[PDB]
């Protein structure tokens, strides 16, 4: 004699927003999903971000082209904000060419089909030179949590060039997570509970789709528990 | 005597751990004791961590 929840709407306030509600909660479950949940979605969600880039004249990341107008070491640390979506694949290797005096847009990067860029407003960096000229290749992957640089070194495998700059890449949709059971109404029922987990993603993943792969990645490992192995 | 010197640089960039010294304007030191999750540290009534 238990209830189970059942999604409902799903308030898509903003386009980084959301607010997906899980209508009926029985008593006493309604702080057990949530802080399981953001404990999963804040931790352990699949994203893309980039993984090494490549200038077209520069060796180390301490250097500074002629033409732009910053160090090497702030266009990494503007790439590293970039949200990227790959669709088909796993990773990519994106293009970016540009030439004039004038802000260079992440909207600029070559088009793919699969790759789809979501925050074309970005900036990058500036020209500030009629013959001035910046021809980069990112990359993307796919993962989760955080690596950095230093780490994922141990699997170099003999990283043969020496133009390669290796950007820190922290994959993750999510940013912050609240949530506040409130109390639902059933046709007749004294006390039933309602979460709404007001959710922010980098305009990366589905709100829905979230849930729907933190709940499998909690119920996948309850069976541990439901056959105790002794 | 000497011959020839050379001189090499190295830009070697540090990130923080256990360990290192951080400490306010006002005397109060202390020594960086563990680097949480994202989400052992206590959220406000908007998720905003601390």
């Amino acid at each position: 004699e238990f209830l189970k929840p059942r999604l409902v709407d799903i308030e898509q306030v903003s386009s980084t927003h959301a607010k997906v509600t899980l209508e009926p909660l029985e008593r006493g479950f309604g702080h057990t999903l949530g802080n399981a949940l953001r404990r999963i979605l804040l931790s352990s969600m699949p994203g893309c971000a980039v993984t090494e880039v490549e200038i077209d004249g520069v060796l180390h990341e301490y250097s500074t082209k002629e033409g732009v107008q910053e160090d090497i070491l702030e266009i990494l640390l503007n790439l590293k904000g970039l949200a990227v979506r790959v669709q088909g694949k796993d990773e990519v290797i994106l293009t970016l060419n540009k030439s004039g005096i004038g802000p260079v847009t992440a909207a600029d990067i070559t088009h793919d089909g699969d790759v789809e860029i979501v925050k074309p407003q970005h900036v990058i960096c500036h020209l500030t030179d009629e013959n001035a000229s910046i021809s980069m290749r990112i990359k993307v992957q796919r993962g989760r949590g955080y690596v950095p640089a230093s780490t994922r070194i141990h699997s170099e495998e003999d990283e043969r060039p020496i133009g390669r700059l290796l950007v820190d890449a922290c994959y993750s949709p999510v940013e912050r997570i609240a949530y506040n059971v409130e109390a639902a109404r059933v046709e007749q029922r004294t006390d039933l509970d309602k979460l709404v987990i007001e959710m922010e993603t980098n305009g990366t993943i589905d709100p829905e789709e979230a849930i729907r792969r933190a709940a499998t990645i909690l119920a996948e490992q309850l069976e541990a528990f439901v056959d105790l192995r002794d | 005597g000497v011959l020839k010197i050379v001189k090499v640089y190295l830009a070697v960039k540090r990130r923080i751990q256990p360990g290192d010294k951080m400490a306010g304007r006002h005397g109060n030191k202390g020594v960086i004791s563990k680097i949480n999750p994202i989400e052992d540290m206590p959220y406000d009534e908007n998720g905003t961590p601390v």
